[PDB]
């Protein structure tokens, strides 16, 4: 059993609660905890 | 659309980053006169 | 003749042979089609040749492979997505249309041909092969199925001349209907047979021949092969099946 | 006596059936040999019937009277008693004339003797059985694909005794009589000429020997595996592609990456054959008159 | 990707727990339940032969080495280079090849063929891990091994190789070269085999299964059948590997002598003993 | 005895678990062992068990 | 469902609602951004 | 359930702290100059 | 039986029943078990 | 048929230049005379 | 002689009444001639 | 349902459809850079 | 069932005694403690 | 019938204007009288 | 039962000790302990 056209499965409406929370946070749950996490990693230690 | 969201969603982002970060701790190991207690040695 | 010298006939003739090879093999399935009926996204970094001469064994006529390719053999699934790379799902059962597990192709309707004037596999009972005289013989014996219960007597053989080797075991139902299936997925213990491919009730989904003595190439791809459909599937998921399915040895 | 019908394997036994006739000749074929069912519910059990002439007892005769050359010379040093001969079976030696007398058949039976018999007897031991593997390759109309796997397999024969040692001035570079003499040999051509690691001839001539476990480690476990769907019949499957050419060009697309035919897959078996004693071929073709050291040649041409 | 008929063979399960969580075709290459663990295998194991070239000194193939460690350290590691990064590829690539032998069994269960193929890269882990887990593990620790690389085990299996004094004296080495010799004796026939029934000389009809009794047995004599040539050429290549193994059970831990001493138990015989004769004599 | 569904049961006293199980399913485990489980252990178990009490000077 | 020809799959609009919004996530965080990640480069440090 | 429960997590990310101690254990335990362990006789 | 929404599964709030004692239990006390573990090792013995 | 379209030039034709890239790389930048990488220096 | 009587094989439930029944039974008059002189050589020669 | 003989596609006029966007002028401003990137190598350095 | 009576169980009570009896004899025929049987000489 | 040439002169005789350009180009580089493009150090 | 009787009991009873006896008079003809028949001079 299959549907029609754009897009499933899904899944109108899930274009902003499944392929947003854990698609777009998930470059934040990474992306922004990198920008604290790198603040003490550059440093150690390309400058001995 | 479509691809997984309830599936490969938390599974392509688990085996994915220790498939490219964890591997990657690799060549900083391979280091023996830089690594983070090899310094003693050298 | 010379310290350097043949190699340079070796690296450059015989890396133009993976080249000449991996076509010689990428013949048969190529050229590349997707998953409806439709010219592929590519072919391959050895691109495939327009086929040569293959003169048929039995002047059949003319036949070129790489050959049949699209969709002229029945096909139907359940697409759960639309993406190529995720699998497909059959509609109704999986061990109805025949997708999956069991697999087949249309064929044309012609006896497997050698050598004497006759086709290439027979039973005991038309080509009189080996008989009977003396002690006691195991021919008429019976039968268990993967649910581990009673099925059929299998009570002739399929005899082999060439190869001198058995090929089916004729599954007689009471009906009097026949019932074909396969030589190398069957272990006889002791006194009866035992199978662990298809149940006991799911016997009359493989169906019969016309011909009790013809063995066309129409009919040599499903009797073989509904043998994994239920290896595939069967089956989910709690039960009796799992201490059938997981462990063993043989 | 009856025939047993064993529980489903199964077999049924083949009684007067010899095979085909248009080229060959089947009354020198005299008798179907006596069929030893062995059980034979595995395999077969068929013997006979064969080619029968002067094609055929000279390869018997000449592989007979080489291999009568070398055997009284292991009878020779015994003492003229059995029991030393089966305790030497092996300990026992012969070589040909002396690295001072070489291409001189002027050698008596005394010293360098029974080695210019065995290869004159095997030279009509093997240049005409290899003109059976090429002549009854035709007894019906086939191809001679037999003899193109045979006639770079007598190549690698065609340096130890033959090229090499007679070009060379030496019998001496030609190899030892038996069963460990030749051994003497296998680890005598490798002290001399610097270890033939760093030649890549004899070296990749063994990178053509150590792959043909990588094509037959499978061909008979995959074609005992798609058997269960009727592959076994490598002639109905080729250009009518069966149920076990679906069963297989898959498997190794998805497993190592690249699948073959039912034309193709003997196409890399023979490419793994005709390679073996050709490239080694080439690899005692080289291990002469070039550079006689090959750590003298893996320091020039390697690392340059 | 897919072949032409491949648009049915596409179904998932066949892997063990969970479900299909891993089991997405990625090109023609199957990425199955063993798949990215392939892929975690391969992408760290590469650069284990580049790990051993900072400190070696050596970056080229030509001589990296990961050296076995020490032959005297005891049950625990060893250095770094010498033993221990020799220790790290121990789980990487052994780790790899069952994350493949049994990633096979997640293409035979999927559709139904003979369990015959996990079966002949088994030996294959059986001639291998007579090198890490067999010899090394007793007689002390694991210094009696070989250096990872494409030459430096070259002249280790020719320098280091005469250890046993002459090999070709051993008889389970010996008959695991009879299996390898062999080999290549019903290769060279059964590859010409089925390429001379389509094509004959020119335009000849294609040959049946009846042209392989007036061949065969118009050769050598025996004919054990058309598919008792898949069942004598897996009696070829796999037992190259387990009486290999033999010399390599026995050799080394038992007899770590000359093997060239083993051939002198045939005269030492009551009939013979006091008696010698040819060669000897 | 059936749900119609697959081919086994649910609970109940009688008709099941009387003669299921320890019978019919895992029997080759017992008949393949006794030479494997029995065959490679006097060698190898018995190898590290005896360094206790000896091997105390 | 089944499929039919040339040139599904394809097609539209799950070739132009997706597969054009999840292609260029490739040609333009690593096409002209890398650019931005050419800036710390460009002269570091191939001049000397 | 976002992920599994009863199969990623009660013995799956048990080798997988098991997958990242014992491969760095042969490189701690080892090293040519660390030991205090082994060289206490020599 | 499986649901719609995010996560479902889920499965809200199977995804606070069993996230909770081995997800954050299982890794807080893989973090009570591992940063403890360092206090006796950073230094013992690295310099050497 | 013979050679299609849309699968070569995302992943095999950006690996058949890159090759042809590093064949020709690997040559030009060790002969005693070029460099221009590591001759800026000294 | 084996075990018991026709036929044999035999015999459901087998297995739990075979292999147990092939080291004990038919090790019971063995071990009726064994045991005793186990007991003798508790003390010679064990100790020299 | 697929395609008929050769070659389809073919086609007339299928054949500058997909056969002249990734490959016409995907190889042309890869031949221009390849004289426009090149030019100012024609100089630097086979020159000293 | 799945283990052979007719043939294989036949060897199991017949020889398997005599085999674990007097080949483990054959390595204290000749023993330098237990003797008891190559004691007598004089 | 019998060979091709939409796969032999599209794919295969434009492969051999590269297998037979640079062979040689090599083979009069490594004999050392041409050189003829190293102008530079000179 | 179990066994055949004209193959275990009439003449293969006599491969039993035939093949049992015979071997243990050929180890102890090397060994002068015994002998028993070889000297026969005094
Ligand atoms: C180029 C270097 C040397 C050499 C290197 C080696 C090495 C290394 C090996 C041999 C081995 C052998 N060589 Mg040589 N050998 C050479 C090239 C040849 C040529 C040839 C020129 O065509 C021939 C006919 C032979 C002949 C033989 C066989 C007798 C033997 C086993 C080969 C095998 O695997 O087939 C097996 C299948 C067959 C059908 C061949 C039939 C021969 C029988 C079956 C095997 C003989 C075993 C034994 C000697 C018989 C003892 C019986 C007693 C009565 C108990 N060699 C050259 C001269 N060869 C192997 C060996 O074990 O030597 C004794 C071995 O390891
Ligand atoms: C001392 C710091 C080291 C360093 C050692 C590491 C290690 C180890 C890793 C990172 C990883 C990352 N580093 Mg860093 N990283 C450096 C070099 C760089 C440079 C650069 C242009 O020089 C940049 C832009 C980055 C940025 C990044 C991120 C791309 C990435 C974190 C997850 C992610 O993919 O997003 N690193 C410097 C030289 N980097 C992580 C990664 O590979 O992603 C999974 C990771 O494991
Ligand atoms: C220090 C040790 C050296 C070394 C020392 C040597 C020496 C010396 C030799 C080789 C040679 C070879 N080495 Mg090396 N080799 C080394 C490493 C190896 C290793 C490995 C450890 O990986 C292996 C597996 C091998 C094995 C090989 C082969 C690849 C090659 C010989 C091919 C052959 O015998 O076919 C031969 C098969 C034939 C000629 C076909 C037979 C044709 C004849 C005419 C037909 C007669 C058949 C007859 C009638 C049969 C009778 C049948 C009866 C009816 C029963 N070497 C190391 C580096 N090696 C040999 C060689 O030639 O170098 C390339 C050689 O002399
Ligand atoms: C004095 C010299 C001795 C001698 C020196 C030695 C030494 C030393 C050795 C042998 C060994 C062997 N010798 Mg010897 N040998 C002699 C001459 C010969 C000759 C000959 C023709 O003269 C032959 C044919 C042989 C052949 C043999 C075999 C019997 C045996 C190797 C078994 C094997 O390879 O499988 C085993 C297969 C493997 C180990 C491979 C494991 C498979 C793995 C899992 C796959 C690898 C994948 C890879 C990493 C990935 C690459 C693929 C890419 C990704 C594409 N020897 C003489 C008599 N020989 C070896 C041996 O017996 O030990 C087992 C050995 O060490
Ligand atoms: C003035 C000399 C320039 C230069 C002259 C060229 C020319 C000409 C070409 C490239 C090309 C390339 N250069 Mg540049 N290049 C330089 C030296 C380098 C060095 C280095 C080792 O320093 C590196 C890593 C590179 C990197 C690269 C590749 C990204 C690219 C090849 C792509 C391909 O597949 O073909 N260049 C110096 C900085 N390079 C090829 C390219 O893709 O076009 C830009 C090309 O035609
Ligand atoms: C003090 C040492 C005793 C002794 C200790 C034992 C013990 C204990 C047992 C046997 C048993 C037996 N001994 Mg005792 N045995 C002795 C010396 C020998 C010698 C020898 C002459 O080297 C041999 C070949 C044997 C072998 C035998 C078998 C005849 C018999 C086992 C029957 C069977 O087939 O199972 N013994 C001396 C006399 N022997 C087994 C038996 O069945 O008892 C009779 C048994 O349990
Ligand atoms: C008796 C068994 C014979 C055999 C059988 C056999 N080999 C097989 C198979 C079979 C059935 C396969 O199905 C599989 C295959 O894909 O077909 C070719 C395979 C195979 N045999 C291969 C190689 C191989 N087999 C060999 C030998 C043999 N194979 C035996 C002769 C040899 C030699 C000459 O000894 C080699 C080199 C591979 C091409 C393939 C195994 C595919 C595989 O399992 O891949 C897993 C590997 C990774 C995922 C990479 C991770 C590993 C690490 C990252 C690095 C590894 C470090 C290591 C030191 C590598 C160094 C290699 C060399 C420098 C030694
Ligand atoms: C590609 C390389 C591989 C290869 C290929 C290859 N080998 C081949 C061939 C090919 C193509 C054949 O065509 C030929 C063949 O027919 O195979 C069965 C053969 C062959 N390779 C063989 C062996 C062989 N294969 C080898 C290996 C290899 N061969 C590689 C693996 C080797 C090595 C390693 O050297 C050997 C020695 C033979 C089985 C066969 C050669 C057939 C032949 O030439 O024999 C002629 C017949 C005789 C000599 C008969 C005489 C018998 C005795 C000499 C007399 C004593 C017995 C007699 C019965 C006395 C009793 C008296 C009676 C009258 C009562
Ligand atoms: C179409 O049909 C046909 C084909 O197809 C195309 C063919 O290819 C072929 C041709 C193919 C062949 C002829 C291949 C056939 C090969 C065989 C039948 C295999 C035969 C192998 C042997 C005879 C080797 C046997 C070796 C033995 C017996 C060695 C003895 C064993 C030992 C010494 C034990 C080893 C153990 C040891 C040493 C333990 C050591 C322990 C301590 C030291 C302690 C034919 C004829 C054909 O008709
Ligand atoms: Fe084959």
């Amino acid at each position: 059993a299959d549907k029609s056209d754009l897009g499933y499965t899904g899944l109108t409406d899930e274009q902003a609660q499944e392929l947003h929370s854990v698609y777009m946070s998930g470059l934040w749950l990474f992306s922004a905890v990198a920008i604290v996490a790198h603040l003490a990693v550059y440093i150690w230690r390309p400058w001995f | 659309w479509m691809i997984f969201d309830p599936r490969r969603v938390f599974v392509a982002q688990g085996v994915f980053l220790f498939l490219l970060a964890v591997m990657i701790h690799l060549i900083l190991l391979s280091t023996p006169s830089y690594n983070w207690l090899e310094i003693s040695a050298a | 003749d010379l310290a350097s010298l043949a190699i340079y006939s070796f690296w450059i003739f015989l890396a133009g042979l993976i080249y000449y090879l991996q076509t010689e093999n990428m013949r048969e399935g190529y050229p590349l089609e997707n998953e409806d009926g439709t010219p592929a996204a590519n072919q391959g970094p050895f691109p495939l040749p327009k086929p040569k001469t293959f003169i048929l064994p039995h002047g059949r006529g003319t036949l070129t492979v790489p050959g049949p390719e699209s969709e002229d053999r029945p096909i139907a699934l359940a697409r759960t997505a639309v993406s190529e790379g995720f699998p497909h799902a059959p509609t109704g059962d999986p061990m109805k249309d025949g997708v999956g597990p069991a697999s087949w192709v249309a064929r044309r309707d012609l006896p497997e041909l050698d050598g004497h004037g006759h086709n290439k596999i027979k039973p005991m009972k038309a080509a009189a092969g080996f008989h009977v005289s003396a002690g006691k013989n195991p021919i008429g014996l019976p039968v268990r199925g993967c649910d581990l219960e009673i099925a059929g007597k299998v009570v002739d053989i399929w005899v082999d001349i060439p190869e001198q080797m058995a090929r089916f075991l004729e599954v007689e139902l009471k009906d009097g209907s026949t019932r074909l299936l396969p030589m190398q997925m069957v272990k006889v213990q002791s006194n009866r047979v035992h199978v662990n491919a298809l149940s006991s009730d799911l016997f009359a989904g493989i169906p019969t021949i016309k011909s009790p003595t013809e063995v066309t190439l129409l009919e040599e791809d499903k009797i073989c092969g509904y043998v994994a459909g239920g290896l595939m599937y069967a089956a989910p998921k709690r039960k009796s099946v799992v201490a059938a399915m997981l462990a063993e040895y043989a | 006596a009856e025939y047993q019908n064993i529980f489903s394997q199964v077999q049924v036994r083949g009684p007067a059936d010899l095979g085909m006739t248009e080229d060959v000749n089947l009354a020198n074929r005299s008798g179907v040999g006596p069929f030893s069912t062995l059980l034979g519910w595995f395999g077969n059990a068929q013997l006979g019937p064969i080619y029968l002439g002067s094609l055929g007892v000279l390869s018997l005769f000449s592989g007979l009277m080489w291999f009568f050359t070398i055997g009284i010379w292991f009878w020779y040093q015994a003492g003229w008693n059995p029991a030393v001969f089966l305790r030497d079976l092996f300990f026992f030696s012969l070589e040909p004339p002396a690295p001072e007398y070489g291409l001189s058949f002027a050698a008596p039976l005394k010293e360098g003797g029974l080695w210019l018999i065995a290869s004159f007897f095997m030279f009509v031991a093997v240049w005409s059985w290899w003109g059976r593997t090429y002549l009854r390759a035709q007894a019906l109309g086939m191809g001679k694909h037999t003899a193109w796997a045979f006639l770079s397999a007598i190549w690698l024969w065609m340096v130890l005794g033959f090229i090499r040692p007679i070009l060379m001035g030496s019998w001496s570079e030609a190899v030892p009589y038996g069963i460990f003499s030749h051994l003497d040999w296998t680890n005598n051509f490798s002290l001399v000429h610097g270890n033939l690691f760093y030649n890549p001839f004899h070296g990749l001539s063994i990178a053509f020997l150590y792959g043909s476990a990588l094509l037959f480690a499978m061909h008979g476990a995959t074609i005992l595996a798609v058997s269960r769907f009727g592959g076994e019949r490598e002639l109905e499957q080729i250009a009518d592609r069966g149920t076990a050419a679906e069963r297989a060009a898959l498997f190794w697309r998805w497993t190592m990456g690249f699948n073959a035919t039912m034309e193709g897959i003997h196409r890399w078996a023979i490419w793994m054959a005709v390679l073996v004693t050709l490239t080694g071929g080439i690899g005692i073709l080289l291990s002469g008159t070039v550079v006689d050291n090959w750590y003298v040649w893996g320091q020039n041409h390697g690392m340059a | 990707a897919l072949l032409s008929f491949e648009r049915k063979y596409r179904v998932p399960g066949g892997t063990l727990v969970g479900g299909n969580l891993f089991d997405f075709w990625v090109g023609p290459f199957y990425v199955g339940f063993f798949g990215v663990a392939t892929f975690f295998f391969a992408a760290l194991g590469i650069i284990l032969i580049a790990w051993s070239a900072v400190l070696q000194g050596t970056w080229n193939p030509q001589l990296i080495s990961v050296y076995p460690p020490a032959l005297e350290y005891g049950l625990g590691g060893a250095p770094l280079a010498k033993g221990g990064l020799w220790q790290i590829i121990t789980i990487c690539a052994t780790g790899a090849f069952v994350s493949w032998a049994l990633r096979e069994v997640e293409i035979c269960r999927k559709l139904g063929i003979g369990y015959h193929i996990p079966f002949a890269f088994a030996f294959a882990i059986l001639a291998y891990l007579t090198l890490v887990l067999f010899r090394p593990v007793m007689m002390g620790a694991w210094g009696y091994a070989f250096p990872y690389g494409i030459w430096t085990h070259l002249d280790w299996v020719s320098n280091t190789g005469y250890t046993y004094g002459n090999f070709h004296y051993n008889p389970a080495h010996m008959i695991a070269i009879s299996f390898f010799f062999t080999n290549a004796l019903a290769l060279a026939l059964h590859g010409a085999l089925v390429l001379s029934a389509a094509n004959p000389e020119k335009g000849k009809e294609m040959r049946t299964p009846d042209h392989e009794d007036t061949f065969f047995r118009d050769l050598v004599g025996y004919s054990i059948g058309t598919l008792g040539i898949h069942r004598l050429g897996l009696l070829l290549s796999l037992s190259a590997v387990f009486f290999s193994a033999l010399c390599m059970i026995i050799t080394g831990t038992i007899w770590f002598d000359q093997w060239v001493d083993w051939w002198q138990w045939w005269v030492k015989l009551p009939w013979w003993a006091n008696i010698p004769g040819g060669i000897n004599g | 005895a059936d749900k119609t569904i697959f081919n086994d049961h649910l609970n109940t006293n009688p008709k099941t678990n009387l003669r299921l199980w320890v019978a019919f399913q895992m029997m080759k485990g017992a008949g393949w062992a006794g030479g494997v489980f029995f065959g490679t252990l006097l060698l190898i178990g018995f190898f590290r068990v005896v360094g206790r009490m000896l091997p105390i000077q």
